[PDB]
């Protein structure tokens, strides 16, 4: 994890690593903050009858 | 909106990007699916507005380097993303980050994808290019004129098959 | 999913109803594994099998004889090839006709002359701005144009773009001689 | 010539935002990334199937503004220099022919504008060069002259071609606007290349349908096992879906090689087209539509090639 | 050319007249649709 | 030594040829596995 030099050697498990392209791991944007989302729930049971 | 974030709606809940658009929705539903049952624009719970869900920002950390033994500079392109999720230059299959972008045409030496490849070159750099098809060369033709060859070379072409 | 990797691990602790749950998962999963060694090695033999297929087919119209398949065996035209063997494989060298060296010529489809269409037998017509000559397609060598060299069919006002020329008959200066 | 480069993560499609689903996916080892460089490794052998079919020629060579080919009208294939650079029938080719669930669609090397700069090269080499350029040097000849090595190679003196040299122009230009009305009345000329479209479209179909199967759990989804049901309950109901749906990685990377095999056989044959009908002539009967073969004119598709085997 | 055009049916091989196993294999999805897709398809290719 | 025998050392079972190699086990390596991360070389307890 150090750099993406490094993700490439321990993509392919060897110090030395050649000329090309490799996909060491997966980006992903993870969350941060919940956009959760009620229909105005209101309008509750009489309880206070 | 506009960022990879979870949702509980009324209906349903998973992980996904809020954003608007003019897609309809009938107001007797919750939520939508497209064509392969995935997670598509839905009714927003509160007054009748049409959320469009866009899937989250995902890819692959497609790490560009040369060879170890002539130098230890790399490059780093995330598949199928902007720069805006996160040397930095949009390509056409995503974010380039750590190559300087070159108009002038090269041999592709590290191919990359969608007309662009990589090459460690001019203090030497990894530098991005257009992938060059070979060489502009127009032929001049006519009806009354040919080219015939006045001295040839034997040259033999090695052949690899397993 | 197993409780541990090692066969023999899950023989020496567990009783045979406890090890024959966990030695399955093993079993499922080695065997899985095998399939899909053989399920790549079978598709890849079949790779290598056209590729070997590629090879005999390339050695014998290339080694054993001469291709007249343009670009097939090397780049150029293919006069000849020599095999050499490699580890689990083999290796070609097609020798091949390039040209080198090349000039412009001025040329025509054909020449006239007596009003009758003389068209090249084998080459083609050149010219160096003065004089004709016939010529093959892969080298320079401007020969006079002769009856020897030439075909004759049709006329000169059927053809577009003939030009005019004088032909050199062997038998006139033979029945002059 | 090549199929759609995809490169399905095999840890997304097992585990979609799970850490615990990943804790037993790791008890599998390295199936899960071996399945990740299978794909990854055919999606660079479609590159190499466009390479060795269209990436054929040394020097891109340009049409000359001189249009006069002896009569023949090149229109319809040469490209338009005012769109992309795309002939009327490339334009018909791409027109008769039509996401972050762990599939990852990846481009192509070769775009439809640059396979189409092949094209023009390896076209304007045949029309003014003949074949020199793919054997050596570009050689320019006219084409009238190179017709006749063509009519010569055949067995039919050059003779019979000046003779009818309008003709044979005539019939030329004729057969290529029936190309284009055909190709403009039935897109059933290239169902071939919708039936590529097709077996990868069905095999990500059924790969993304998949994920909303059981396969023997309480619920498809991950989060519902491990919300509803106790650990030691998920860690079978959770292993099912592990189970079932890497059958479905080995399943659609199985069907990948093996049409991997297929495309590669036709980007052989493709290939082997290119190199020997377009940038050459062959006496091979059948091997260049139908008919002792005069010429071969190469036109771009979605991922594929088209030939116009002109023949005698 | 060819080979025997063979159409096994995917779902009375794994579940021969049994409704209990019909439903259980309900639950793997389309793997015995594809298969027998994957059968129609060899089955036509020989025909080719 | 030199013969197929069957091996226990501390739960380390299986079936091998016994020998001397020129495997450098350090103070503190127990004993050593292949690349298979199956045990391949192993250290007598009674005396090293």
């Amino acid at each position: 994890a150090l750099d993406p030099l490094s993700e490439t050697k321990c993509t392919l498990k060897s110090f030395t690593v050649e000329k090309g392209i490799y996909q060491t791991s997966n980006f992903r944007v993870q969350p941060t903050e919940s956009i959760v989302r009620f229909p105005n729930i209101t309008n509750l049971c009489p309880f206070g009858e | 909106k506009n960022k990879c974030v979870n949702f509980n709606f009324n209906g349903l809940t998973g992980t996904g990007v809020l954003t608007e658009s003019n897609k309809k929705f009938l107001p007797f539903q919750q939520f939508g699916r497209d064509i392969a049952d995935t997670t598509d624009a839905v009714r927003d719970p509160q007054t009748l507005e049409i959320l469009d869900i866009t899937p989250c920002s995902f890819g692959g950390v497609s790490v560009i380097t040369p060879g170890t033994n002539t130098s230890n500079q790399v490059a780093v392109l995330y598949q199928d993303v902007n720069c805006t999720e996160v040397n930095v230059f949009q390509t056409r299959a995503g974010c380039l980050i750590g190559a300087e972008h070159v108009n002038n045409s090269y041999e592709c030496d590290i191919p990359i994808g969608a007309g662009i490849c990589a090459s460690y070159q001019t203090s030497q750099s990894i530098i991005a290019y257009t992938m060059s098809l070979g060489a502009e060369n127009s032929v001049a033709y006519s009806n009354n004129s040919i080219a015939i060859p006045t001295n040839f070379t034997i040259s033999v072409t090695t052949e690899i098959l397993p | 999913g197993a409780i541990s990797s090692v066969l023999n691990d899950i023989l020496s602790r567990l009783d045979p109803p406890e090890a024959e749950v966990q030695i399955d998962r093993l079993i499922t999963g080695r065997l899985q594994s095998l399939q899909t060694y053989v399920t790549q090695q079978l598709i890849r033999a079949a790779e290598i099998r056209a590729s070997a297929n590629l090879a005999a087919t390339k050695m014998s119209e290339c080694v054993l004889g001469q291709s007249k398949r343009v670009d097939f065996c090397g780049k150029g035209y293919h006069l000849m090839s020599f095999p050499q063997s490699a580890p689990h494989g083999v290796v070609f060298l097609h020798v091949t006709y390039v040209p080198a060296q090349e000039k412009n010529f001025t040329t025509a489809p054909a020449i006239c002359h007596d009003g009758k269409a003389h068209f090249p037998r084998e080459g083609v017509f050149v010219s160096n701005g003065t004089h004709w000559f016939v010529t093959q397609r892969n080298f320079y060598e401007p020969q006079i144009i002769t009856t020897d060299n030439t075909f004759v069919s049709g006329n000169c006002d059927v053809v577009i773009g003939i030009v005019n020329n004088t032909v050199y008959d062997p038998l006139q200066p033979e029945l002059d001689s | 010539v090549s199929m759609t480069k995809t490169s399905v993560d095999c840890t997304m499609y097992i585990c979609g935002d799970s850490t615990e689903c990943s804790n037993l996916l790791l008890q599998y080892g390295s199936f899960c990334t071996q399945l990740n460089r299978a794909l990854t490794g055919i999606a660079v052998e479609q590159d190499k199937n466009t390479q060795e079919v269209f990436a054929q020629v040394k020097q891109i060579y340009k049409t000359p503004p001189i249009k006069d080919f002896g009569g023949f009208n090149f229109s319809q294939i040469l490209p338009d220099p005012s769109k992309s650079k795309r002939s009327f029938i490339e334009d018909l080719l791409f027109n008769k022919v039509t996401k972050f669930n762990g599939l990852t669609v990846l481009p192509p090397l070769l775009t439809d504008e640059m396979i189409a700069q092949y094209t023009s090269a390896l076209l304007a080499g045949t029309i003014t060069s003949g074949w020199t350029f793919g054997a050596g040097a570009a050689l320019q000849i006219p084409f009238a002259m190179q017709m006749a090595y063509r009519f010569n190679g055949i067995g039919v003196t050059q003779n019979v071609l000046y003779e009818n040299q309008k003709l044979i122009a005539n019939q030329f230009n004729s057969a290529i606007g029936k190309i284009q009305d055909s190709l403009s009345s039935t897109a059933s000329a290239l169902g071939k290349l919708q039936d590529v479209v097709n077996q990868n479209a069905q095999a990500l179909n059924t790969l993304v349908k998949q994920l909303s199967s059981n396969f023997g759990a309480i619920s498809s989804v991950l989060n519902d096992i491990l919300s509803r049901l106790d650990p030691p309950e998920a860690e079978v109901q959770i292993d099912r879906l592990i189970t079932g749906r890497l059958q479905s990685l080995q399943t659609y990377v199985t069907q990948q090689l093996i049409r991997a095999a297929e495309i590669r056989a036709s980007a052989n044959l493709a290939a082997t087209k290119m190199s020997e009908c377009v940038l050459g002539q062959s006496k091979r009967v059948d091997f260049c539509g139908k008919g002792y073969h005069l010429m071969s004119f190469p036109q771009s598709a979605p991922h594929g090639v088209v030939f116009l085997h002109v023949t005698y």
